[PDB]
RNA sequence: AUUGACGGAAGGGCACCACCAGGAGUGGAGCCUGCGGCUUAAUUUGACUCAACACGGGAAACCUCACCCGGCCCGGACACGGACAGGAUUGACAGAUUGAUAGCUCUUUCUCGAUUCCGUGGGUGGUGGUGCAUGGCCGUUCUUAGUUGGUGGAGCGAUUUGUCUGGUUAAUUCCGAUAACGAACGAGACUCUGGCAUGCUAACUAGUUACGCGACCCCCGAGCGGUCGGCGUCCCCCAACUUCUUAGAGGGACAAGUGGCGUUCAGCCACCCGAGAUUGAGCAAUAACAGGUCUGUGAUGCCCUUAGAUGUCCGGGGCUGCACGCGCGCUACACUGACUGGCUCAGCGUGUGCCUACCCUACGCCGGCAGGCGCGGGUAACCCGUUGAACCCCAUUCGUGAUGGGGAUCGGGGAUUGCAAUUAUUCCCCAUGAACGAGGAAUUCCCAGUAAGUGCGGGUCAUAAGCUUGCGUUGAUUAAGUCCCUGCCCUUUGUACACAC
């Protein structure tokens, strides 16, 4: 028993939501207390620059973005009920980190 | 464990780690019809899956090549010592497959053939594989001296908005030639079809349709059943 | 700029002509109709086709508009 | 020969794509010319969503 | 009918590899190995009967991907 | 170009051991990072195998500041009998197959 | 006779890169910066009306560097021939020599051990030339509404109808007329974003409200009293919840409702209810341009050079030079202000790095300041941080004076970065105190949270913003029109034009 807490992290919201709903409808399923999915404030990585490859033109610059979003999830469970909550099918574009009560 | 970076440096280095493994494998894979790759992360091991059309000379000469291709792709990256396996698997259909049609141009253009019979033949393959549209456009020292451009067209092709980014995948490929580089463009606008993968899933955003009415045969006086 | 352009007046006049016994003249029944019947990909579509459909229906009342056919021909024995 | 000081700096960065020390781009830790972001942005990430 | 259609076969591969891989399913009737004619190895295809239209049915969504022999398999119908 | 011969053997004792060389495109990186404990500077890296390249004993890519080389037929067997090593002795890449 | 282009033709339409009504200006001054000219050893260079000139993300001390002066290195693969274990040939301490602790060169001899050296062929490298040989990318025509098949009508075709008299629209957007009908690309739809939800899903990496403890204030004895960014209810109830915060799914707006105009058509105007009755961008057609880039590239043809090198490294200099002519800007000319003090409010977003050295900083102690020394947090809704921002607001001084406006120029000193600060990197302190009293002819940009004022982040960055790119804050005048000017687009019309007078 600890206060396992995973935390996911992608780019895009689809994959990210349906692993979040994966991993709690999994830990409903074997009644655990599920603190639900906690949503960080998405971060916008954002690099403006100019569009031409040499110095003349109209002056026009190209935005490119890149969002993270973030996701917790927090299980009161032993590690060996954990370790089969997770490892079902997790999309590409997803990757968790396991964070066990300590770094 | 010593090793910890932010998540904003760690995404961009995974991408910058895709980008570079994608340009090395365009590179060392051209003429065995490369179209891309995807990085599988798994617990035991890291597999790269490499999409090909012709995946039995990616494969090499028993395995040969593509232990090759394991090694400098572990020895250049830093990975773990047998922990990266690399896989070939082909590509579906390859006429629904820009990158592949372009490498395809770009090699029979390498060889003696003339550029209108391979870009036509080029075009007629792409739209005998079900594609709803196509345009291929050459453009380089064609005839003679002075630059033009010769572009080919057959069906739909949508150029603006957001559904350019599901419904049309291009590449854009060069050709050293003797009297100079030929740029090849090719754009294929991908058929609609539920719950494949021969293309988008969607509907393009604009295409209403309407569900034909059921025959409603109406009545004359009321009647009732008492099942 | 108001004018709806010829996707939302084409797919207003099939919805009408295939489907005039289930509209009235609500644009929220109406809109829930359309959501039924067609495969609209969004929900500004939707609401335009909708209210030109609302307004099409306010409009067959009064007498037959150009460029739809429906069973009302055959009551019109005159 | 490599005498000369190369800690900070033009001379000590370069892309990290074609070597080249103008127009590079340090955000994030990508370390690339301007062009070749402009180039591989689609591969590393970074759409173009306004 | 029992159709099974693998594809992206190595040239390594024979009959009887196969015949272990499909094995813990059940029991074939008719194994067919597309080989080269006037040359001993596969063209990439195999044609699979597994004697029972069910397990086969099974197997397709089994040994799906899979990476064998550093070659991805596609099984299809 | 000049280098000692212990570093010429200690590359090509690499190279046969495994069957590719990578490398980065900087001649002033003081040590090679698969090489540092015999200290081999990265230029005779790339000099000794562009002295393999152009006699047809290596195949080379080049991608974002990186070569990449892999050990032909023939260099095989030139290396194998260069190193003097018994003809039973395998590169990793070739033979080294998986039942 | 047809299609294009043109007319110092003739009719329509559109646009704050056009005007009208206006706002702030620019042009005048000082300075910053880019361009020309001149000077120079060199003052690297590309670009020249919009579509050149705070542009090359170009804020160059070295590097960058391409330019000038001087000096090392080969990082000249490979093939052939010669010489070579009686040594092919590498390094080198001392003296001179050199800018140099470059064995660069000379004297001196040691060392290294087949890796090289020397000729011929052939490589290779190049911020060298050509963007009028090219690929890609970008800009422009043009973000204006334009463009094209199938069948059918009309001809020996070329071509043309569709693609239109008219109304309407931001729109070749629709409605209508009708030898056209039905379609495609562009427009629209689409994606991101702004505004709404006391409804759903949830949250010690966000809080609110109750409750308990504590500090302080009144008080007669006071209080279900007031303040608290003080503490706790995360030891699992010994408290619940999601209004505020975050971000997912849905919902919601459609000219939908009511009048009026309109061919009772598309639509337009006003109003009710509403969070909202036109939020702002991204993407963006057919054709082109000798538009820009070979100085973004291990994109590239050809040419040039290749050991006394146009490769590359090192040292120093230059891009910054100064009678002058332009362009983008910053600060101002003051009292709707300057100075001194006090009081109160943000939102984007960045943060310890493969090579790579260089992060954001709380708190404590020195210093008047820039700064210094300790010590802790942060790989981040966790720490900086409740981001105590500026303008603004409240009180004091001044008094229409080139003044306590303005802060150029210049003297002296102190720190920081760096391997190095002079031709002052930047910052701080004292001192000096120029022009400038609202700017001629011309000219730019703009209509709602807009202009303008005002600060704050990002990029560049060892050091650094008068630049750009985003962000919030205070917040208007005028207008809901037109073709007069400047340009675009369509139609008719003339052509001796088709590389478009
Ligand atoms: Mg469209
Ligand atoms: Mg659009
Ligand atoms: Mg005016
Ligand atoms: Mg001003
Ligand atoms: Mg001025
Ligand atoms: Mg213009
Ligand atoms: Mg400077
Ligand atoms: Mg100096
Ligand atoms: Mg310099
Ligand atoms: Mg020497
Ligand atoms: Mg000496
Ligand atoms: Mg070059
Ligand atoms: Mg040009
Ligand atoms: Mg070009
Ligand atoms: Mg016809
Ligand atoms: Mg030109
Ligand atoms: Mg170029
Ligand atoms: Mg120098
Ligand atoms: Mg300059
Ligand atoms: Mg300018
Ligand atoms: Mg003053
Ligand atoms: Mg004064
Ligand atoms: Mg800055
Ligand atoms: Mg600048
Ligand atoms: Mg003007």
């Amino acid at each position: 028993i600890h206060r396992i807490r995973i935390t996911l992290t992608s780019r895009n919201v689809k994959s990210l939501e349906k692993v979040c709903a994966d991993l709690i409808r999994g830990a409903k399923e074997k009644n655990l207390k599920v603190k639900g999915p906690v949503r960080m404030p998405t971060k916008t990585l954002r690099i403006t620059t100019r569009k031409t490859p040499c110095g003349e033109g109209s002056k026009t610059w190209d935005r490119f973005q890149m969002r993270i979003h973030k996701r917790l999830i927090d299980l009161h469970s032993p590690s060996e009920i954990v370790k089969q909550i997770t490892s079902i099918s997790i999309e590409p574009g997803v990757e968790v980190e396991v964070t066990i009560a300590d770094a | 464990m010593a090793v910890q970076i932010s998540k904003k440096r760690k995404f961009v280095a995974d991408g910058i780690f895709k980008a570079e493994l994608n340009e090395f494998l365009t590179r060392e894979l051209a003429e065995d019809g490369y179209s891309g790759v995807e990085v599988r992360v798994t617990p035991t091991r890291t597999e790269i899956i490499i999409l090909a059309t012709r995946t039995q000379n990616v494969l090499g000469e028993k395995g040969r090549r593509i232990r090759e291709l394991t090694a400098v792709v572990q020895k250049r990256f830093g990975f773990p010592e047998g922990s990266v396996e690399l896989y070939a698997e082909k590509v579906a259909t390859r006429g629904l497959c820009a990158i592949a049609q372009a490498e395809s141009l770009r090699y029979k253009l390498l060889g003696g053939l003339a550029v209108r019979r391979a870009c036509y033949g080029v075009l007629r393959f792409i739209m005998e594989s079900g594609a709803k549209g196509c345009e291929v456009v050459v453009s380089g020292k064609l005839r003679g001296q002075r630059a033009k451009s010769m572009k080919f067209v057959d069906g739909l092709m949508i150029h603006s908005g957001d559904p350019v980014n599901y419904y049309v995948d291009t590449a854009v490929r060069h050709v050293l030639l003797r009297q100079g580089v030929l740029g090849i463009k090719v754009k294929i606008m991908l058929p609609w079809d539920p719950t494949g993968k021969i293309g988008p899933k969607k509907p393009l955003p604009d295409h209403v349709s309407i569900v034909e009415p059921k025959d409603e045969i109406l009545p004359t006086t009321p009647i009732s059943e008492q099942k | 700029g108001r004018v709806r352009t010829k996707t939302v007046k084409k797919a207003a006049r099939v919805i009408i002509e295939k489907y005039y016994t289930r509209l009235g003249n609500d644009f929220h029944t109406n809109k829930r109709v359309c959501e039924e019947i067609a495969i609209i990909p969004s929900k500004k579509l939707r609401n335009k086709i909708a209210g030109y459909v609302t307004h099409l229906m306010k409009r067959i009342q009064r007498g037959p508009v150009r460029g739809i056919s429906i069973k009302l021909q055959e009551e019109e024995r005159e | 020969y490599w005498s000369h000081p190369r800690k900070f700096g033009q001379g000590s960065r370069s892309c990290r794509v074609c070597s080249n020390r103008h127009g590079l781009i340090r955000k994030y830790g990508l370390n690339m010319c301007r062009q070749c972001f402009r180039q591989y942005a689609k591969d590393i990430g970074f759409i173009k969503l306004d | 009918n029992a159709t099974i259609r693998v594809t992206n076969l190595s040239e390594d591969t024979r009959e009887t590899d196969l015949q272990e891989l499909f094995r813990p399913f059940g029991s074939i009737s008719r194994i067919y190995l597309a080989k080269d004619k006037t040359t001993g190895q596969s063209k990439g295809f195999a044609f699979i009967s597994f004697h029972r239209r069910e397990d086969a049915a099974r197997a397709i969504a089994g040994v799906s991907g899979f990476g064998y022999d550093h070659l991805i398999l596609n099984v299809e119908w | 170009m000049l280098m000692p011969k212990k570093n010429r053997i200690a590359i090509y004792e690499l190279l046969f051991k495994e069957g590719v060389m990578v490398a980065k495109k900087d001649v002033h990186m003081p040590k090679h990072p698969e090489l540092a404990d015999k200290n081999v500077p990265n230029l005779h890296v790339m000099k000794a195998m562009q002295s393999l390249k152009s006699r047809g004993y290596v195949k080379e890519q080049f991608a974002w500041r990186h070569f990449y080389w892999y050990l032909t037929n023939e260099g095989i067997q030139y290396l194998r009998d260069y190193l003097h090593l018994p003809p039973e002795i395998v590169p990793a890449t070739l033979r080294r197959s998986r039942p």
